[PDB]
């Protein structure tokens, strides 16, 4: 797989840019996601959680995010 | 940072699979602000819900946070899972729960 590194930049900005709760909080709710939950479920999750100083943790989530749900979410950015 | 830690790993292994007293104390976390609530054993699922929509006025849903234990509690047994997670831990003191609005 050729895209291990943008995993790893993106591991990397959320490493240097949220605070520690903020990273825990935003695991919790990836794992949700992860776990079966709907994409319009999750985006209504972060939207109440990271306003607009959070964009970046947004817009690096996108390639990770499975086409079918994808759609979805690239409009749900502002 | 042993949290962080525990946090950053999940989120990856989250990623990677892109496609392949003995009261029970709760932390409720809602914009910010931190709330501590106790419940006596036996702790009741409904009861919880029901101290949510009085303390904080409005429906809200309980995001258990633990990593990839995390889990939207939506039953007693989703509860009583998190109940046993803290009563075996060394470090846990309190249930954190995140509070989202479902709209």
């Amino acid at each position: 797989a050729s895209a291990t590194e943008l995993l790893q930049d993106y591991m990397l900005t959320l490493r240097t840019k949220l605070s520690s709760q903020e990273i825990q909080q935003f695991a919790a709710l990836l794992h949700e996601y992860r776990n079966g939950a709907s994409i319009h479920e999750f985006c209504i999750n972060l939207r109440q959680l990271y306003g607009d100083s959070r964009k970046f943790l947004l817009l690096g989530l996108r390639p990770f995010i499975p086409e079918k749900d994808s759609q979805h979410f690239e409009n749900f950015l502002e | 940072s042993m949290d962080e830690q525990e946090a950053l790993n999940s989120i990856m292994n989250d990623l990677v699979a892109l496609q392949m007293q003995s009261d029970v104390r709760i932390k409720f976390e809602h914009n910010g602000e931190r709330r501590i609530i106790a419940f006596s054993r036996p702790v009741k699922y409904e009861d919880v819900e029901h101290k949510v929509t009085t303390v904080f006025g409005q429906p809200l849903d309980l995001h258990y946070m633990n990593n990839e234990l995390s889990i939207l509690l939506k039953n007693q047994d989703d509860l009583d899972k998190a109940i046993d997670i803290l009563d075996r831990s060394s470090s846990m003191k309190s249930l954190r729960i995140l509070l989202l609005s479902q709209d």
